[PDB]
């Protein structure tokens, strides 16, 4: 239903770097930043890469983000045990006149 | 920036749900809360944006009406009102503060979040 | 290393038609023009396309260029004995405000 | 455009780069050298570019302050030394005329180069 396409679920062991891709339109990702948003489990979501170059409130520099034409996607290097987390791609949209959002990806941390 | 909303709510469908999110320690003139709707593990999904003063809100494109925005500057508190309501409406609504300049637009902070069953 | 990927090496018959590749970005592909240098072996780099349409005169209609959104290909065509050399692929990078170069592909003459 | 360039020179890491880039057989006052460098399998690395007249020049994003590109007029040589000498530093060092409109735009024709081993 979501316009940005996240994928649903995805999986990554301990220390290794995994990127996760949401694809929208030229209107609001061609034109538009995309904003990456994480969400612990049971808890409010928090804001993890923003403007695409940068991090709200000295977020772990770790984290990064990417967008080139319709598409963006987040890399983190450094998985840890409470990096499980609902990740959301969120961009105003002409069209729509609003912000719209992303289906949101699961990464979850493996044994 | 801490906002507090209410608590688990459940509705009959078809039926009015009002729910509401407190600003603390904080200019609610200058501050807004732009509602948004989330479906527990599932993409989030923008309902509304308002502002304090005059009252002029925007709601989702997909929906004319369905939800209708009130403001108390005096209560500094934002109450939403839902229509209609239908069993796709069990999710949740989370406000959120509107990142910087002036605070009328895009997404910083989040309530603890409004879960209803519809 | 360099920002913009090409092939490490590719051969071909003579006479035969000979595909460069260079992959990246909007930024530098998508919002400036790809352009192709070759260098022969032991000898200062010519121009052999710029601005991925027009040729410098002695450049024969055998190279030509394309451009399609975040890639690039020369199609070098009518492989001939001095083809052998390093293609590079170039463009203006606006992240980078600056010139950038593809990691260069040694063309091959085969018997 | 004969384009004079100075010879292969190897230092040692630690030491000093000197690359003389000499014009010949046209107008350097309105023609200048931007400096290349090509990492072996790395393809071409920008470094620098320089304008003859007023001074001002150019430095790679990833280069810092150390490297420095001059230009003089009545010897019509573009002068190019870089302060770091590591064994990343290893290259072949070309400096073209750029193109034409006041030729400070863009590589047409590169010179001899040196090739500097650290």
């Amino acid at each position: 239903q979501s316009v940005l396409t996240q994928p649903p679920s995805a999986s990554g062991t301990p220390g290794q770097r995994v990127t996760i891709s949401c694809s929208g339109s030229g209107s609001n990702i061609g034109s538009n930043t995309i904003n990456w948003y994480q969400q612990l489990p049971g808890t409010a979501p928090k804001v993890l890469i923003y403007r695409n170059n940068e991090r709200p409130s000295g977020v772990p520099d770790r984290f990064s983000g990417s967008k080139s034409g319709t598409s963006a996607s987040l890399t983190i290097s450094g998985l840890q045990s409470e990096d499980e987390a609902y990740y959301h791609c969120a961009a105003w949209d002409d069209s729509l006149n609003g912000p719209v959002f992303g289906g949101g990806t699961k990464l979850t941390v493996l044994g | 920036v801490q906002l507090v909303q209410s608590g688990a709510e459940v509705k009959k469908p078809g039926s009015s749900v009002k729910v509401s999110c407190k600003a603390s320690g904080d200019t609610f003139s200058s501050y807004t809360f732009s509602w948004v709707r989330q479906a527990p593990g599932q993409g989030l999904e923008w309902m509304g944006r308002s502002i304090p003063i005059v009252g002029k809100a925007i709601y989702a494109q997909e929906f004319q009406g369905r939800v209708t925005i009130s403001a108390d500057r005096s209560t500094t508190t934002v109450y939403m009102e839902l229509s209609s309501l239908r069993s796709d409406d069990t999710a949740v609504y989370y406000c959120a503060r509107d990142q910087s300049g002036f605070d009328f637009f895009y997404y910083d902070h989040w309530g603890q979040g409004t879960l209803v069953a519809v």
